[PDB]
């Protein structure tokens, strides 16, 4: 079977994955994003993250590095092998590499 | 017998044993995680205990430089190696947290040419060199050496 | 050829003269007619099988693993009835044939035969169940005096150079044959395969002979450079670039 | 516990001998198989760490390229994001099993069918064209970062797993085999002096009697 | 003898025993590597050693079919369970580097009824059936084999 | 006798000798493994046969406490360390079915001060305290663990 890609992020980035292709509904209307408005509480950037990583459709998950940073707790926790997670920039928001929890376990790293 | 007659000797023998046990050591954090994330000294350790394992304890017989190797000849080859690694040892440690820090590849940038030397030694012919020109040349090595390193801190 | 036979069957203390009648003829040929000789004894442990009787017939009380504590003479003064000598062209050579029991090294009919004897040459099962004949293993052998058999005005110049190189390369093809086993063969560099090309062909072409098949060692070491020559001239590292230069060519 | 315990005798000197061989076959086939996963463990954290700094200027080019668009298109994000049903790209999982392994990765597919093809036809959409274009390039990186990832944490456990069998065969195997061998080795030679004892008392009462019987002719 | 009455078997007996010898080595490896690491000759090369143990080399003492079996019965088991493979192993070896490579999976759904077909030879009956009938149903079974693997070159 | 005079103790005994037994099942695993992949009730099982092996099976004879012991102390001990593992196995197996997962870890770290009751229980001296006073302490053990396990459900 296929997947597919999911992101939780800003307007802006949501809008440019959007038009890059990325948006698609579940046979159920959901979604496979989440438009994280100012507004929008920690529990929703959580439950949407807890969601897409034991969602059977998706297969890889898109954030923007400062909610990374936010959901930084499950984030974390989340330790499954095949489900993956990926940290990104934004205009407003920081580096590719910041506090990254796959580059801080390798040995053979600079 | 070494007090009476090469009376620096002892340190020397010492801290020979304790830089190729440093050598084995080393190598085993060398074989985790490569040369690259040891510490200046370390580094530098590795240096001298290959000096010491591929010029000093190495000694090709059939050589007619190498037929025999008077105890003279011998001291005087341990203490350059050794001079060596003190003043490599507290160049590195001298500049530790510094801006500017001494590293093996700055030493072998700006004195390769003792580094070089060192090697050489080995080759001295007690039959075709008198003991006072081969005490001369190592006594011109440990000059040579204090003022490369001299130039660097 | 002289040729004593001694069956099975045949009384146990003619299997102890058996050995020492050989040698006074092989003594005979070569430190008096000034023959070369190689003796050839085939079985020493179906001796020290007969040396365990004579001595139990003396009611001597039984040393090691069963056998007579002074085996090691006896043996050797069997094995020591061998050498050139002052003055003589004659020369004894000996091939001591040995069955380990329970193919084991650590058993006193080996261990002693690897005291007395310069070296030793092992048959191995693994080549025999594999049909190579003659299933000789040459990573455990070693001829203790090869380096003056060998070399120029006595074979060839490269000999030891081919020996040494063809020898890395099937210790190096046996590690990389395990390794394809472990990883497969997508996970093999180039230079994996040309060990491993190599140690195919090497048990097809040099350990793999015939019954009947006669090969000179100069025929052997052209055999052994159509095999080297599988590398690249840099990768034969134990061979010296005189003679690369010399014999890497075909 | 720190022995077998296989009774003394010539068998179980060879069974020694066996097990001792099997368990160092196993530990050299486990170390290839230890240094082929480090080698490929240490060249995918490589590739991480090349591909989130290809993936850092891209993102950047693509988010400052939004604004062009917002400058023309005016708030087309709004009728972008309301506007969903099916993507234009997917993927699909895909594995590789060498040193023994099964590692999970993933690879970009295309779907054809653009579902904003008409955003800012009537003003914008040379912006909307670079605009689309920039983040569909982006994509194809993240799948592959997301199969480095995957990769390169499976290959950590999977040389955890492997180091520890190479050390429980080279601390704990191989130990109770060659302290059980120099057990059975030396049970085995204390049978043998017991026997040779008893042959050589049986010995010298034979060498009395002879003696006794000899002098029992006087 | 056999270069007499039997010319087929030498090479018989020699692949034989080289097949039963390489299942030791791969049934060794797999123990601590499964199937992942196993060229797809080594497929075949446990597939038929399997059927070479398991349906040639075994035996029943107490059953017609088994209690004594002949050497014309004998040889041509074996020459079927060679002849697969050297059949298998040249279908692979000639796809090899092709955009399609034939696979052990791909044989083994092709050649189920002639896998089946060849485990099933021990059961021919030298009481019941004739020699030459035995030798006649063996004879189909190798023609059988030939039409099946024309359907993969 | 037992079955006479102490009809608690042979399903007592019986359970400690199967939780001694299934550690060293456990500990040949763990020595290849490492402590952290084995299920919580096994962590338990460990656990309890740890404070089993500490402050039971050991006795320090040269001290007070542990001079003598008599039956009535023995018994009480060992009801408390199996009242301990069978509502710790319970409590886990209650509720592993969803995510109210109660853990060994969990367990420990609530009941960190019965623990600590559980391996002191060796102390109490039947020279000083009388049967009745071991026994009222031993009671109320076994009270505080029912009250704090009902607390972790």
């Amino acid at each position: 079977r296929g997947k597919l890609i999911a992101v939780i992020g800003d307007e802006d980035t949501v809008t440019g994955f959007l038009l890059g292709g990325i948006g698609e509904l579940n046979k159920n209307r959901h979604p496979n994003f989440l438009v994280v408005e100012k507004d929008t509480t920690i529990n929703e950037i959580e439950d949407t993250f807890r969601q897409f990583l034991n969602r059977d459709d998706i297969g890889i998950i898109l954030i923007n590095q400062y909610i990374a940073e936010m959901v930084r707790h499950a984030l974390d926790a989340h330790q499954r092998s095949i489900p993956a997670v990926l940290e990104i920039p934004s205009k407003e928001h920081p580096y590719d590499a910041a506090k990254d929890s796959i580059l801080r376990r390798a040995k053979g790293m600079f | 017998y070494y007090d009476k007659h090469f009376t620096e000797f002892v340190p020397l023998r010492t801290k020979a044993k304790e830089i190729l046990q440093e050598e084995e050591d080393l190598a085993e954090i060398v074989q985790l995680v490569g040369k690259a994330s040891l510490a200046e000294t370390d580094k530098i350790t590795l240096e001298v205990a290959k000096l010491i394992k591929d010029d000093f304890l190495q000694q090709n017989g059939y050589t007619p430089y190498d037929r025999f190797c008077p105890f003279y000849k011998t001291v005087g080859m341990l203490s350059n190696m050794i001079s060596f690694y003190d003043m490599a040892r507290r160049a590195v440690e001298t500049t530790a947290q510094s801006d500017n820090k001494i590293t093996w590849s700055i030493i072998r940038e700006h004195m390769g040419e003792i580094l070089y030397k060192l090697s050489s030694m080995k080759f001295k012919d007690p039959v075709k060199d008198g003991e006072a020109k081969i005490k001369a040349d190592y006594a011109q090595l440990l000059e040579d050496m204090q003022n490369a390193f001299r130039s660097l801190e | 050829v002289c040729l004593f036979l001694n069956l099975a069957n045949d009384p146990t203390i003619e299997r102890i003269i058996t050995p020492r009648l050989a040698l006074t003829t092989a003594e005979f040929l070569a430190y008096q007619c000034e023959k070369h000789v190689l003796v050839i004894l085939t079985d020493m442990s179906s001796y020290a099988e007969a040396l365990r009787e004579v001595s139990a017939a003396r009611e001597e009380v039984p040393g090691r693993r069963g056998f007579p504590g002074y085996m090691y003479t006896d043996l050797a003064t069997i094995y020591e009835r061998a050498g050139r000598v002052e003055g003589r062209n004659g020369s004894i050579t000996q091939i001591p044939i040995l069955t380990m029991p329970n193919d084991d090294i650590t058993h006193p009919i080996p261990d002693l035969t690897g005291y007395i004897t310069e070296g030793q040459i092992y048959v191995d099962r693994q080549l025999h169940n594999r049909q190579i004949y003659p299933p000789i293993n040459v990573l455990p052998s070693l001829s203790r005096l090869m380096k003056s058999a060998i070399g120029e005005g006595m074979t060839r110049k490269d000999h030891a150079d081919v020996s040494n190189q063809l020898y890395a390369c099937y210790a190096i093809g046996k590690d990389v044959q395990a390794m394809k086993a472990v990883v497969g063969e997508e996970a093999l560099t180039s230079d994996d395969l040309l060990y491993l090309e190599f140690l195919q062909k090497f048990e097809k072409n040099f350990i793999t002979q015939g019954p009947y098949e006669n090969r000179t060692v100069y025929e052997t070491l052209d055999i052994g450079w159509q095999l080297l020559r599988i590398f690249p001239k840099e990768m034969l590292k134990r061979i010296p670039q005189s003679t690369l230069s010399e014999f890497y060519p075909r | 516990k720190d022995r077998i315990e296989i009774f003394p005798s010539r068998m179980a000197q060879t069974i020694m001998k066996a097990r001792l061989k099997g368990a160092q076959t196993g530990r050299n086939l486990l170390k290839k198989k230890s240094d082929a996963l480090t080698l490929r463990f240490r060249q995918i954290l490589k590739k991480i760490i090349e591909t989130k700094m290809l993936m850092g200027e891209v993102m950047r080019e693509a988010a400052f390229s939004l604004a062009e668009a917002k400058f023309t298109a005016g708030d087309f994000s709004t009728t972008v994001i309301q506007n969903v049903n099916k993507a234009q790209v997917k993927i699909r999982a895909k594995k590789d099993n060498v040193a023994g392994v099964t590692l999970p990765v993933f690879e970009h597919y295309h779907e054809g069918t653009d579902s904003y093809e008409l955003t800012g036809l009537a003003r914008g959409g040379e912006q909307l064209a670079k605009l689309k274009r920039n983040y569909a390039k982006a994509v194809e990186l993240l799948v592959e970062l997301a199969s480095l990832q995957t990769s390169f944490v499976t290959l950590d456990e999977a040389i955890k797993i492997t180091n520890r069998r190479v050390n429980a065969i080279e601390h704990v195997i191989i130990p109770r085999i060659e302290r059980t061998l120099a057990y059975i080795i030396t049970e085995l030679d204390e049978r043998e002096r017991e026997e040779f004892y008893r042959l050589k008392k049986i010995q010298e009462k034979k060498k009395i009697i002879k003696e006794k019987s000899e002098k029992d002719l006087e």
